[PDB]
């Protein structure tokens, strides 16, 4: 939908306060550990996954933290 | 929430007058939006001073305004018999309201 | 007094040769100028003012769908037709259901089915577009008289605004007393109006950028359309359901206003009622101070007593101001202020209303300075009476430094390039500082469109990481200066 | 926005067909793509990125296809 | 200043992508979901034999 | 059959009777009558105040806005005991009639 | 800081830290307090009764 | 409780006795010592737990004073 695509990126940006830019800041990474908190069984299936793919320790957290962020917003 | 004045003032002519306006931390002793109001009889009112104790340009330099806490204050100097008039203070209130006080009827004799 | 009491001040100081000095100007900021023999002047953007605007594109927010009408068609007879798929009003889907004997067929298969329903907008979102040549920015120009305009109308001073448009980016402010000021703005380099779309829905209007406000998956009109009835992406907005195969239904999707609201986040909101009244963005303009003298230079001191009716406070930039009564001798006098020790040995202090004057006896007029930080005093007056203000500035000298780098970048974040202008005399430094933003700011801005704030710090913390983890010297310190100018400036984005 | 909580995952699917299946199939799918041509620049950036941190390319290319799926996510 | 931030039936609909729709009209009548049961066959018995 | 609501969301609003209240830099927070109220939805905030809007202080003086919030459309959600739950079955056996 | 006919001159932060209900320092009706919560207790001993 | 956050160490002490100095001085130690005696069997678990966390009778004793010190102020 038009939710999807929320002007964000845009440049255009000015110290005068934005639409929404109280909650929009955080509302993305709410929902994130809210969707983290709820299906437990996906983030260790996660965790699992980008220790099994990553080599050193900084491409393992890269990529579970990738794999989390997009499992619920892929939705 | 009214401002308080006193009912009434007289003062002899050539003398100095003072008057009082006591309100609450909201009105008149949170805030400078103090003003004092002239109305002679049968005529609107006339801003004497703003600002507590700013007066308008026409304004003469004989009435001073002073503040103290809740209860802000008006003096007049030079007594006239043109000052005699009714006098009523206002402050914009912390809730964006105008409160106006009870009036003081000053006579010089 | 004008630019006193707002806590995005800023202070430019000095013009070059040529009495000129290149200024910025924002609409929630201020800006106070002091040079060495001109006054001091503020200047505020208060309106950017969008006129005869051109709509380009009305989306639909909320629609309905009336005239139903199925088709149906037994299998191998190809799919159906209805006559109002030709219509551009009506919105149709092609599915297929099981058919046979039962459905009065006499195959058994699947045979296609059409259902069509007529598209009627409720409620649009105009997308009204402007000429850069429109466009008229107003401005204030207050000086530091330490004067109120006074109540009585009769006479009306200390109040002369300037409109700038692109046509007339030169005029000049007739600042009575002090002569006249010359701006030579830049309309046309503040916002590229080429680019953005005054949306306006329901009495709300924001500015957006315009591909965004194109790739908008709501059905769209093409903005001279005067009677609806070719709306374009029909099916954004409603659902062809078919449950199982038995039958074929399409059904609206809901007022999309709170999904637009979603979706307008982090776009500035503007005012298009009462005209389209933009709030927002800056100016680029030369200040010339030549024909700027300070007033009442050719008076003397006052030799006489002055009484503080306004007690001094300190505003929220570092400075004091106070308000003195003069009660004396020769009306029009220069006012002697001096921030000094306690001893009053040294001169501690640089005042703001530079040049305090006394015009009418019975005149309060209210000086602004800056004082030290720690303890200073303030002088007022001559030996007979002569008034001694005691201050202590809480801050330290280098949390003023401090302060005002963390400005200057933050400035930097917001007029990106064009902050190298907001104070600048020429110079090759400026020149070469800004030439080097322009080119770093382009490749930064085509590698970071359209990233959240968030996106922004995880790719800032990786290109912090490379760098650190990198054998090459010369590789690692720029990576470390791009990751951590990237954290900054995502930590600092949305706005 | 409710909208970034969608009930695709929660596991009640029957054979029936659900509210909007057929649009909602691509749709994300069609926002990456949008967002990926609409904003080349971070797509390179993100190739890079991934092909530094990822040791095989098995690593860097997953890792490029979930910074490109998660950037227009957030934004 | 403080705004209202719209209607969200549009943003719900979108929401609740995934969900099988129902009749709540008049019943709250479903069609969707299955049922096991298991069939006895000793009381049937062919017709026309 | 018979279900029991769970929770109705609000997914249309409207907001009247707005206030606000204002106090100078450093006496603390502005006290709206209305925040007592859970009708109203309230938020506290900063402003710039100085001796241009009245106060002697030159901070930022906190400020609260209450409007009164009123749901227009809702999004009632029901649930449904398993012991009510008519299942309806239609068993037609193959017996060649015609139709 | 006053409180029943004798006074204190404390830390201002230590003063607003305080885990008490309080009202703002301009507050008419005198009924809207805080953290309330601070000068109650709820009593749920066996999942009987609250 | 209020009583749980004294206004010590504020740095606004002058010459003039403060509230309660005399009396709260070394209420402190009297309830320290208090519960020590009360409680001789966690400070003999403190002392040997302190002995295990070793390698310095420096550390040993610090650590057990803490242990000590923190037992009734949890509370
Ligand atoms: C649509 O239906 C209405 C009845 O509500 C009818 O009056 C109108 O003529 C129809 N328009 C069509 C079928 O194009
Ligand atoms: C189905 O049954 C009804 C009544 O038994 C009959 O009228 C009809 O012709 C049959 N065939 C259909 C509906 O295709
Ligand atoms: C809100 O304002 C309306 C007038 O529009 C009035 O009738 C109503 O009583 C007000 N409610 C409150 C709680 O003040």
């Amino acid at each position: 939908s038009v939710a999807l695509v929320p002007h964000v990126g845009m440049g255009l940006e000015t110290r005068t306060e934005t639409w929404m830019s109280s909650e929009g800041a955080w509302k993305h990474a709410q929902r994130i550990e809210t969707w983290v908190l709820r299906h437990p069984g996906f983030t260790i299936m996660a965790a699992i996954l980008a220790y099994t793919i990553g080599t050193t320790y900084f491409q393992r957290v890269l990529i579970f933290i990738l794999l989390t962020a997009v499992a619920p917003s892929m939705t | 929430s009214a401002l308080t004045q006193p009912a009434s003032v007289s003062g002899s002519p050539g003398q100095s007058i003072t008057i009082s306006c006591t309100g609450t931390s909201s009105d008149v002793g949170g805030f400078n939006y103090v003003s004092w109001f002239q109305q002679h009889p049968g005529k609107a009112p006339k801003l004497m001073l703003y600002d507590v104790t700013s007066r308008p340009s026409g304004v003469s330099s004989r009435f001073s305004g002073s503040k103290s806490g809740n209860t802000a204050s008006l003096t007049i100097s030079g007594l006239q018999a043109e000052d005699e008039a009714d006098y009523y203070c206002s402050s914009h209130t912390s809730r964006g309201t105008w409160v106006f006080g009870g009036g003081t009827k000053l006579t010089v004799l | 007094m004008r630019c006193i009491g707002i806590s995005n001040r800023d202070f430019v100081e000095g013009v070059s040769g040529g009495s000129w000095v290149d200024i910025v100007l924002e609409h929630g900021s201020c800006v106070t100028t002091m040079a060495k023999n001109k006054p001091t002047l503020d200047f505020e953007l208060i309106k950017t003012e969008a006129k005869h605007p051109a709509t380009l594109r009305k989306y639909c927010i909320e629609a309905k769908l009336t005239n139903t009408t199925t088709a149906s068609r037994c299998p191998t007879q190809g799919e159906p037709s209805l006559n109002e798929e030709q219509d551009k009003r009506f919105v149709c889907k092609h599915s297929m259901v099981d058919r046979g004997w039962g459905n009065g067929c006499g195959l058994f298969g699947k045979g296609g089915i059409v259902t069509c329903a007529m598209f009627t907008c409720k409620k649009n979102m105009e997308g009204k577009i402007v000429q850069p040549e429109n466009l008229e920015y107003t401005i204030v120009i207050t000086p530091h008289s330490g004067e109120e305009n006074a109540v009585g109308n009769d006479t009306g001073k200390h109040g002369k605004e300037i409109k700038v448009t692109p046509q007339s980016s030169i005029t000049e402010a007739e600042l009575t007393g002090y002569g006249t000021v010359t701006m030579e703005c830049s309309p046309r380099t503040g916002l590229d109006f080429n680019e953005m779309v005054l949306l306006q829905m329901e009495n709300k209007a924001w500015l957006v950028h315009r591909q965004w406000f194109l790739d908008l998956p709501l059905p769209w009109l093409p903005g001279a359309d005067t009677q609806g009835s070719n709306w374009i992406q029909k099916e954004t907005l409603v659902t062809f359901k078919n449950p199982h195969a038995k039958k074929q239904d399409v059904v609206v999707l809901g007022s999309q206003e709170g999904a637009m609201h979603t979706a307008l986040t982090g776009a500035t909101e503007i005012q298009m009622s009462s005209g389209n009244l933009l709030f927002t963005g800056h100016l680029k303009c030369r200040l010339r101070m030549d024909k700027l003298q300070l007033k009442g230079m050719s008076y003397s001191m006052c030799t006489g007593k002055f009484k503080v009716v306004k007690e001094i406070a300190e505003t929220q930039h570092g400075t004091i101001v106070i308000r003195v009564q003069y009660e004396g001798d020769g009306s029009p006098c220069k006012i002697p202020f001096e921030i000094m020790d306690l001893e009053k040995r040294h001169v501690l202090g640089r005042l703001i209303t530079v040049n305090p004057i006394v015009t009418e006896k019975d005149s309060p007029v209210n000086i602004e300075a800056e004082p030290p930080f720690g303890d200073s005093y303030i002088i007022i007056g001559v030996e007979p009476g002569q008034l001694k203000l005691s201050w202590f500035k809480k801050g330290s000298s280098i949390g003023q430094m401090f302060e005002t780098t963390m400005r200057g970048a933050k400035r930097m974040a917001i007029l990106g390039d064009t902050a190298w202008d907001f104070g600048s005399l020429g110079g090759v430094f400026t020149s070469i500082g800004k030439a080097l933003h322009q080119v770093f700011g382009a490749i930064y801005g085509a590698a970071f469109s359209g990233v959240s704030w968030t996106m922004k710090i995880l790719i800032g913390v990786v290109i912090t990481w490379i760098g650190m983890n990198s054998r090459s010297t010369s590789l690692s310190v720029s990576l470390v200066l791009v990751g951590v100018v990237t954290l900054y400036l995502g930590v600092m984005v949305q706005a």
